[PDB]
């Protein structure tokens, strides 16, 4: 059971680098023992739970990490009743500030939400009510992807702390690291393309690291690999696609759709990338338009269940449609 | 089709690097989470075989059934038929309509909580084949979500799937994506020449040909249908009647009745026509693009692109309602309204 | 210490504001002691508990409120056990007290199912002479017309920001904060006519600065700017695609906004916007388009392409119309 | 203690039920025939079930009702041994009846039983049937199985018409005196719903908070979005403006009402609205999937404006 | 309602008269222990008469008279324990619930020497509802079944669905009666013997047009005779027949009001669209079964006659109907039942689409229910047919792949081309070939099944009936196998099962 996104976390806040003023107000509002606040929001693998997490371990150490620490995801979890039971549960049981190695350790028990972005509003207003019910004894902290998603009564009894996107140098920098940490045979090629697929994330990159090194075994690491592993398509059957459209009839489409599809790529990926395509190149603003919102039109009917071979021979069609005019 | 199914990733045709690749993930320790998808018939289940061989040793071979009694909410007794052995537990969650929550979970329970009984011939982690995951509703993958973050630790799942749109984000990027494609139509007429001259056939490469590109690149179907052409008639010649499946040449047929005449009577045999095809349980998606197939391939004009997205659209409602007749049949009423409009002028 | 509005709450008829007819009524009710069950509807915050309990110490005694007033609420799970447990019990009994009905108010009454709905229609039409219940409910719509037909119903509304400025004022008078016209202004739209949020949001920001002013306001809170979202109009109608797409996807990842709240603000802004009729009924189709394909849950990027698609395709128009 | 007048003035007799003609009459006929069988009434909830029934036992067995007469409610318990114990202990007690009378054991609201309870009530109500007579009050009768509506006859309430709750309500003012307005019997018209005790609890409550009939003092105690604003937002969808439309839509939206409220009254009103046939039935078909996105978890103002935007797109 | 009209005999039955016999038979076998005396039907005579049990007792106890729930089994089981010398102990499964108060009236109440008062009158136990029992009554009377003190009384269980689970170990040892007492000439017969029981005088043609009419009813036949008894009609015409005029109605002839209320526009203000459209709206709410509405619909607007040539209402109505659908799985999903408003206007809409003068044929929607029978039919044979799939070559596809992929390929497969020749006259090749046919055939689990056809000659089919899977009729007729080629192949067939059962044998 090794998992790099968890090993990797720095457990000291020192060792938490790039947020070392998180760090220093964090540091101060442990050592003050009155923290009614807290809050931690930003874009995926910025670290903010393992920030909390090494906060927590600075504080309460390894003896009361397993006692007064709670984490529950709320994507998991977002059913009222059981985040009603769980946490009344969890906050009921009266356990003293005393530790045993004679460090003062304030009485409050944490209690991290990961993705509370993800509930309503009515849950979160129920959760709020469960936070003036258990004001006193534990204390709280919400992580989410956006802080607006957030209702108003939770931003009141929290205090922010936004969170940048790491700069590619230092992902690079980081993947370096590991990959030297942990003897794993990959060129500066293969991590800035690692950190290109998985966009402004670490947590991604570092599974998808994870994933190169078991499925290459011992071997240098590809772009194959890592273009194979996060389900990427590749640009020449992008460029296969806009070429059919571009000039061609619906043979041609029958044909490139019939070969994306019996490759096996996803038709998520598809239309991701196909809109990663579109709204960077120099088409029109009405074709772009069209395209783009046939493009999320095409995402929410595979969001809903339907056929993806006949979303995208319609997607096709209408690119064509746009493109051969 | 069986008999001769390659045991080993050694003993594969196609696709030898991510054969290569997932010996590889098998060589090494921590075998994480599997989501394998791709196409009908590409070679998922071979694959997934090889890899529970690679896995374990000569024992995976031996399967049995076992009918498990799960319980609802409602207080009934629901039978499940689960393909089991000693080494991995194989399961298709997709029966119960609404109870496949209570399925995945009581299952993953009693897989989990149960300890192994021998841990020295296996690994400390036994394997959950879900097939079909596709279909689940979204909070029975919820419940999957929930159950596979509990017991990480003795039960890694492997999901074989097809069109990983319907499957959530949050299970999808939890699990190792391994996509097995449709091989070829050169390396399906190069094992369809293997099949046939391991066991003394003399099969032409053009026939094999017709036979790949007939089959719409389904390996399955493109070896039933050698058998079937070895049964038919056996010395083989390059123009032969390829055996078709009765329910493709019945789908030409009701497109051919659609074309034909566009007036409502014509509308309500082509309702029982679509009838007998749904009574004979294959699934609408099937239906729809059978249907607009034959239709592209007669149509004229552009007109095929505004066909194209009106299928699509009703495969939304499709999958949107539960009586697939009223979106069939919208679908058709269209396209006859539609033609009527295009012939007339 | 503790929270404003648990020091402030009202304990007076008078002390509940912008509900006067219905305060009127219900004290009609109880001086004749002819008080139906009551079932008080509305958005949250805007004084459904503390009438009902203001109404409970004017009819009881402090003594006796303990006794002849049970409190079920969102602690208790309510499902067919609850209406078959306590509350019966407590309906079906008589009281040592002096000879007045029973009391129960039930928080939360619209997250009632059918059954139950209907079971505690059974309970409140078998007991009336002794128990007047008090269900407080957010929507009126979550409950059975045979429940509405049985009970009288009051719709506690929002409070006016005309008539919700007195009560602020008197909480800044008494507490001594900085009070600026913006932060009073960014008070009374932010709180959304309810009493609650506006006393934790004064309360929080006294808290955390010192000072109450708009930008203080929206630092402690959150919530999408005027002018940022005026930036993304001006990006979304006078901008090319991928620039943009880039401005906003950045705005996005630096500001902290999400695309439901970028939604919901730019649909509060297009009504301001002297659009034609015609791209109007365009922008709003494709904006509500837009919040259920989010509210599905797809990918972002793509809903916030589209969205900038629905504004470059009403920018064409616009200037092609010029 | 005044009593309200949902149970102050219930009918008495089959002669004052308003309802339905057909079933009346054959209740009628049932009274007099004296060989009444075992049946099952269906209908809406509020519709008369059992004061139809009630009334039928109370003219059939008379001055002996209080012996041979069971109502069993699902306000009791409703397992599988309460019916079990008391409905055979019943039917097992003899009670001396003239020639055509029967006991009666009415089970009002039979269909949350399981099915174990009504294949038992199968062997209930055919062994005792020279006794007692069944009459089970079911609100649908799709739930009540095969062999149970077999061998018993199955009798049918419709909803309250509006001329109906009429007759009724002007016969409760002439008997209570009450002055009145026809601008609020249309009102308490559209707060009833079709229920008549709803229209007969909320006149009441109109008459003890105001006393005097008139359209104003019937919102002020029921307070949904009024009809004639939502009207004009509908007259405004259809005569091809948006901009009026979510003029009325943000006033009645920052009154603070649900979006469930306003699309609730925006179908009502569009029931029974002055237009098209067919632009009547797009419309009901875009509310209703308004109405779905609504009920799917989407409930905000953008919802609302885009199915404003889509009701005035229908109309060119 | 059945008070003096009941059957007491054996001559006022309502049941073909083989069955009776049978049943006649089996309680009379009894006689050896209790009284110590000393095509399918000849199946069933075959194993009414060859071999018994060492204590004079046959190898089936118990009968299961599977039916629809009517059509007088009970009734006739109580009058055959009458005939045959016992006394009818009935007792019933469906108020039993706890299996300790079931044993106590089966263990401890009958099937023993219950010698009462009556020295010459022994009992019978008659059971009914057999099927709604819990599985641990009917393991507990299967357990009495098997027990080695001695069962000596007959027991008479009464079934509704012969295709339940908890039968499924139950019925190899039993003793199956479907048959279906619908016959007229003896429902009709025993209808004039028991009208001239009383003195009620009733033409056979009225009495036939009443069992015509009610389905062939037998205990509510006797119920409006005596209704029509009480109301005091003392002959019977055409007429009197004609109070109701549908007896297979379950309230149907309101449903045939509302369709008409669609479809046909009401003759003659009147005429204005508005009336018409709350007539309609309220008959379609009046009617109270709102599914039965709209899958008549469905199959009622394209039979009727349409002027739309271009398609201009069947899209709309198409689009109404999944509009409806959509409604029913959200108001499902979401649970909130304020959705439920709006599916009364999707008959108003046909009205408003479908208005038209004339008045064509309105028929009981068929379609969907028979639809959805078959598709259970289908579901439930590919269920029987993998799991008669080895599990070797189950795991290695799924049932929709199997199902589109394989089927036909595989009937194309197992019917090749031969000749009526001898087995031991076929060539090497020839031989290797009908060892794969056979090794298919064994590993498939697939075995060809004789049928006598109503005509009376014999024909062969496949035991899964894997065909009525793999098959259109709409399709151009392809060459079957010839009889004796099937004869050929089975035989083979069963000689290799035969083989393998030896290779079986031999291995363990
Ligand atoms: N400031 C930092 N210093 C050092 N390592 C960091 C820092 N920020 C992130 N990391 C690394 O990034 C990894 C990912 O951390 P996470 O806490 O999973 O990210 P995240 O913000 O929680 O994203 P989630 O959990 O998917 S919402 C950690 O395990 C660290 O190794
Ligand atoms: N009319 C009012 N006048 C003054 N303060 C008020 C008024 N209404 C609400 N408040 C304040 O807001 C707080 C919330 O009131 P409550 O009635 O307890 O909430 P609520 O109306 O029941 O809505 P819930 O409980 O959240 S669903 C009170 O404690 C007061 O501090
Ligand atoms: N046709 C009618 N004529 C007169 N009063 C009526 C009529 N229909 C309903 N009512 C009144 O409405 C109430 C009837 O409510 P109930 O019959 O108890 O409800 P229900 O319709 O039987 O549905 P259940 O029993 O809850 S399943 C009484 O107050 C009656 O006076
Ligand atoms: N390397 C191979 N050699 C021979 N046959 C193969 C090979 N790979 C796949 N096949 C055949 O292709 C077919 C694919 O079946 P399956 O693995 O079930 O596909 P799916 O899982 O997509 O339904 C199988 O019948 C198998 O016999
Ligand atoms: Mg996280
Ligand atoms: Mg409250
Ligand atoms: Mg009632």
């Amino acid at each position: 059971p090794v998992p790099w996104v968890e090993k990797y976390r720095p457990k000291c806040v020192d060792e938490v680098a790039f947020q070392e003023e998180v760090v220093a107000v964090l540091k101060k509002s442990l050592e003050g023992a009155d923290l009614p606040n807290l809050l931690f929001y930003g874009p995926p693998g910025t670290g903010k739970t393992s920030t909390i997490l090494a906060a927590a371990r600075e504080l309460f150490g390894p003896e009361l990490f397993r006692l007064r620490v709670l984490e529950l995801n709320a994507s998991d979890e977002r059913g009222i009743q059981v985040v009603r039971e769980k946490v009344k549960n969890f906050a009921q049981l009266t356990v003293s500030g005393s530790r045993s190695d004679g460090k003062p350790c304030p009485p409050f028990k944490i209690v991290i939400l990961d993705e509370a972005d993800s509930m309503t509003s009515a849950a979160q207003a129920a959760l709020r009510r469960t936070m003036e019910k258990e004001s006193k004894t534990t204390r709280f902290c919400l992580i989410c992807n956006y802080v607006s998603r957030i209702i108003e009564p939770l931003t009141s009894r929290c205090s922010k702390f936004r969170f940048k996107p790491l700069s590619d140098k230092i992902q690079q920098q980081r993947l370096l690291d590991i990959a030297k940490k942990e003897n794993v045979k990959i060129s500066d090629e293969g991590i800035a393309y690692l950190v290109k697929v998985s966009e402004g994330d670490l947590r991604k990159a570092i599974t998808f690291l994870q994933s190169a090194t078991r499925l290459t075994g011992g071997k240098e690491i590809t772009e194959k690999v890592i273009t194979d592993i996060a389900g990427v398509i590749p640009a020449e059957k992008i460029d296969g696609v806009f070429a059919a459209c571009q000039s061609g009839s619906f043979d041609k489409l029958e044909a490139v759709v019939k070969d994306l599809i019996d490759e096996g790529h996803a038709a998520t990926q598809l239309v991701n990338q196909l809109h990663d395509v579109v709204v960077e190149n120099n088409l029109s603003d009405k074709q772009k338009s069209i395209i783009t919102e046939k493009l999320a039109e095409v995402d929410k009917c595979l969001a809903d269940g339907a056929d993806e071979h006949l979303q995208l021979i319609s997607l096709c069609a209408t690119v064509m449609q746009q493109l051969s005019q | 089709v069986d008999k001769y199914r390659p045991c080993s990733l050694g003993r594969l045709d196609y696709h030898k690097e991510q054969a290569a690749q997932l010996r590889n993930l098998v060589q090494c320790g921590d075998f994480p989470h599997l989501l394998v998808y791709g196409p009908s018939g590409a070679g998922k289940k071979t694959r997934i075989m090889c890899i529970l061989r690679e896995l374990y040793g000569v024992g995976v071979e031996k399967l049995r059934i076992e009918h498990q009694t799960i319980t609802t909410p409602s207080k009934k007794k629901i039978e499940i038929s689960t393909i089991a052995s000693n080494y991995h537990l194989e399961v298709n969650p997709s029966d119960a309509g609404n109870s496949d929550r209570v399925v995945i979970q009581e299952m993953l329970k009693t897989v989990a909580q149960s300890q192994q009984l021998e841990t020295n011939s296996q690994r400390d982690f036994k394997v959950v084949l879900l097939t079909e995951v596709d279909k689940l509703t979204k909070d029975a993958q919820h419940a999957l979500r929930r159950t596979m973050e509990k017991y990480m630790s003795t039960c890694r799942l492997i999901l074989c799937c097809n069109s990983t749109s319907k499957v959530i984000p949050p299970i999808r990027s939890r699990c190792l994506a391994v996509r097995v494609p449709a091989p070829s139509i050169e390396d399906i007429c190069h094992v369809l020449s293997t099949v046939c001259k391991k066991e003394g056939l003399n099969l032409p490469s053009q026939l094999a040909h017709r036979l790949a590109e007939k089959s719409c690149r389904n390996l399955r179907k493109a070896l039933l249908m050698c058998e079937a052409c070895r049964v038919q008639q056996y010395p083989f010649t390059a123009d032969q009647e390829i055996p078709e499946t009765d329910w493709e040449v019945y789908l030409r047929e009701t497109a051919n009745a659609i074309v034909s005449q566009q007036t409502p009577q014509r509308l309500l045999e082509v309702r029982g026509r679509l009838y007998e095809l749904l009574t004979h349980c294959i699934p609408p998606e099937i239906i729809m693009k059978g249907l607009l197939s034959e239709l592209l391939h007669n149509c004229d004009g552009q007109l095929k692109g505004e066909v194209a997205q009106m299928a699509a659209y009703y495969e939304h409602r499709l999958q949107l309602g539960s009586k697939a007749i009223y979106h069939l049949e919208a679908f058709v009423a269209k396209f006859m309204a539609l033609y009527k409009k295009f012939m007339e002028d | 210490n503790l929270p404003w509005v648990e020091k402030y709450r009202p304990q007076t008829l008078n002390d509940l504001i912008s509900h006067q007819d219905i305060l009127s009524t219900i004290q009609k009710f109880i001086n004749e002691d002819r008080l139906p069950h009551l079932l008080l509807y509305g958005p949250p915050g805007t004084g459904k508990t503390s009438t009902i309990l203001a109404c409970a110490k004017q009819l009881y005694k402090d003594k006796e409120f303990g006794s002849m007033v049970l409190e079920l609420n969102a602690s208790d799970d309510r499902g067919i056990d609850i209406i078959r447990g306590p509350i019966l019990s407590f309906a079906s009994t008589r009281t040592i007290f002096k000879k007045g009905f029973k009391l129960v108010i039930l928080d939360e009454a619209d997250a009632m199912t059918q059954d139950a709905q209907n079971a505690l229609r059974r309970v409140i039409e078998k007991f009336t002479e002794n128990t007047r219940f008090c269900l407080i409910c957010n929507y009126l719509s979550k409950i059975i017309p045979a429940l509405q037909s049985r009970c009288t119903r009051f719709r506690f509304g929002p409070l006016t920001p005309e008539l919700m400025v007195p009560r602020l004022e008197h909480v800044v008078e008494e507490e001594k904060v900085d009070i600026s016209e913006d932060g009073m202004k960014a008070l009374v739209t932010l709180s959304s006519g309810d009493m609650r949020r506006a006393l934790n949001i004064l309360q929080s920001t006294n808290m955390a600065f010192g000072k109450v002013t708009e930008e203080t306001v929206y630092t402690c809170t959150g919530h999408p700017l005027k002018s940022d979202i005026a930036n993304i109009l001006d990006w979304m109608l006078n901008q090319d695609f991928t620039t943009a797409y880039r401005n906003i996807t950045e705005l996005k990842t630096l500001k902290g906004l999400a695309l439901h709240d970028i939604l919901t603000e730019i649909h509060l802004f297009v009504h301001r916007v002297d659009f034609p009729s015609s791209v109007r009924i365009h922008l709003l189709t494709k904006m509500a388009d837009i919040e259920y394909r989010l509210s599905v849950g797809t990918n972002e990027k793509i809903q916030l392409s589209s969205l900038i698609a629905a504004f470059q395709v009403t920018r064409d128009l616009i200037v092609a119309e010029a | 203690y005044e009593l309200p007048w949902v149970e102050k003035y219930r009918p008495v007799k089959l002669n004052e039920i308003v309802g339905n003609e057909d079933t009346v009459s054959r209740l009628e006929v049932f009274a007099r025939e004296g060989n009444v069988p075992n049946i099952i009434i269906a209908g809406p909830p509020g519709t008369g079930k059992t004061t139809s029934i009630l009334c039928l036992a109370r003219a059939l067995l008379g001055p002996a009702l209080k012996d041979a007469m069971l109502e069993l409610n699902a306000s009791n318990d409703r397992g599988i041994d309460v019916v079990r114990n008391k409905i055979k202990m019943f039917a097992q007690q003899k009670v001396t009846l003239p020639k055509g009378r029967h006991k009666i054991i009415i089970l009002d609201e039979a269909d949350s039983m399981t099915d174990g309870a009504q294949q038992a009530l199968r062997r209930t109500m055919e062994i005792y049937s020279k006794t007692t007579r069944f009459a089970l009050a079911c609100n649908a009768s799709d739930k009540i199985i095969e062999p149970i509506q077999s061998r018993c006859a199955v009798l049918r309430y419709t909803k309250l018409t509006d001329a109906q709750i009429l007759t009724r309500l002007m016969n409760v003012i002439e008997k209570e005196r009450v002055p009145y307005t026809d601008d609020g019997l249309e009102a308490i018209i559209f707060t009833a719903q079709g229920d008549m005790r709803q229209a007969l609890n909320n006149l009441q409550s109109t008459f003890s908070g105001f006393g005097f009939i008139n359209s104003e003092n019937v919102f002020k105690v029921c307070d949904e979005p009024h009809p004639l604003l939502v009207k004009e937002m509908i007259q405004h969808c259809v005569n091809a403006n948006i901009d009026e439309a979510y003029k009325i839509l943000a006033h009645l939206w920052h009154l603070g009402y649900s979006p469930e409220d306003i699309i609730g009254n925006i179908f009502r009103v569009c029931k029974t609205f002055q237009m098209a046939e067919y632009l009547k039935l797009e419309f009901i078909k875009e509310i209703g999937y308004t109405h779905m996105k609504i009920a799917e978890g989407v409930n905000s103002l953008l919802q609302m404006a885009g199915l404003l935007a889509r009701l005035c797109q229908k109309t060119m | 309602w059945v008070d003096e009209f009941a059957p007491r005999h054996y001559t006022e039955l309502l049941s073909d008269d083989f069955t009776n016999r049978c049943l006649l038979k089996w309680l009379k076998l009894w006689d050896l222990v209790v009284f110590g005396h000393e095509s399918h039907e000849q199946v069933l005579e075959e194993m009414l008469e060859a071999g018994l049990d060492p204590s004079q007792r046959p190898k089936q106890k118990v009968a299961l008279l599977c039916g629809p729930p009517g059509l007088g089994k009970t009734t006739l089981a109580h009058v055959i324990a009458r005939h045959a010398g016992y006394s009818v102990v009935e007792m019933n499964a469906s108020d039993d619930r706890s299996p300790e108060v079931f044993r106590t009236r089966i263990e401890a109440a009958t099937q023993m020497e219950s010698v009462l008062g009556a020295g010459g009158k022994p009992n019978c136990l008659v059971i009914d509802e057999i099927d709604g029992a819990p599985v641990a009554a009917i393991n507990v009377l299967l357990s009495i079944l098997n027990r080695k003190g001695l069962l000596m009384r007959p027991i008479i269980c009464i079934c509704n669905d012969q295709f339940a689970p908890s039968l499924r170990q139950l019925k190899q040892q039993a003793f199956l009666l479907h048959f279906p007492p619908t016959l007229p000439s003896r429902l009709v017969q025993r209808l004039q013997e028991v009208s001239l029981r009383q003195g009620m005088r009733a033409d056979p043609g009225v009495l036939a047009a009443l069992c015509e009419k009610t389905d062939n009813d037998i205990r509510a036949c006797i119920n409006t005779l005596q209704f029509l008894y009480s109301r005091g009609q003392r002959e019977l015409s055409v007429r009197d027949v004609q109070a109701t005029r549908v007896g297979l109605k379950d309230q149907r002839r309101g449903l045939f009001s509302v369709w008409q209320e669609v479809f046909q526009l009401p003759r003659a203000s009147l005429t204005s669209a508005s009336q018409r459209f709350y007539r309609v709206l309220h008959a379609a709410a009046s009617a109270g079964e709102h599914e039965k509405v709209v899958q008549g619909l469905f199959d009622n607007f394209l039979r009727l006659r349409l002027r739309d040539s271009s398609l201009g209402a069947v899209c709309v109505a198409l689009d109404w109907l999944a509009f409806d659908d959509l409604l029913a799985g959200a108001a499902h999903h979401s649970q909130s039942f304020q959705l439920l408003r709006y599916p009364p206007f999707l008959p108003v809409a046909f009205h408003v689409l479908f208005a038209s003068s004339h008045t064509p044929r309105i028929t009981f929607p068929s379609s969907q229910q028979e639809a959805q029978n078959r598709m259970s039919q289908m579901r439930n044979l590919i269920q029987t047919l993998v799991s008669g799939i080895a599990p070797a070559t189950r795991s290695r596809a799924t049932p929709q792949a199997l199902l589109l992929d394989a089927l036909c390929l595989l009937l194309d497969i197992l019917a090749p081309k031969l000749r009526p020749v001898s087995t031991q006259l076929y060539s090497t090749r020839e031989k290797q070939q009908l060892a794969s046919l056979v090794g298919t055939m064994l590993a498939y689990s697939l075995t060809y099944r004789q049928e006598r056809t109503p005509d009376g000659q014999y024909i062969y089919r496949l035991e899964p009936n894997v065909e009525e899977l793999c098959r259109f009729p709409e399709l151009p007729a392809r060459k079957p196998l010839t009889y004796q080629t099937k004869q050929l192949i089975a035989r083979e067939i069963e000689v290799e099962k035969m083989r393998r059962a030896e290779a079986s044998a031999r291995v363990e």
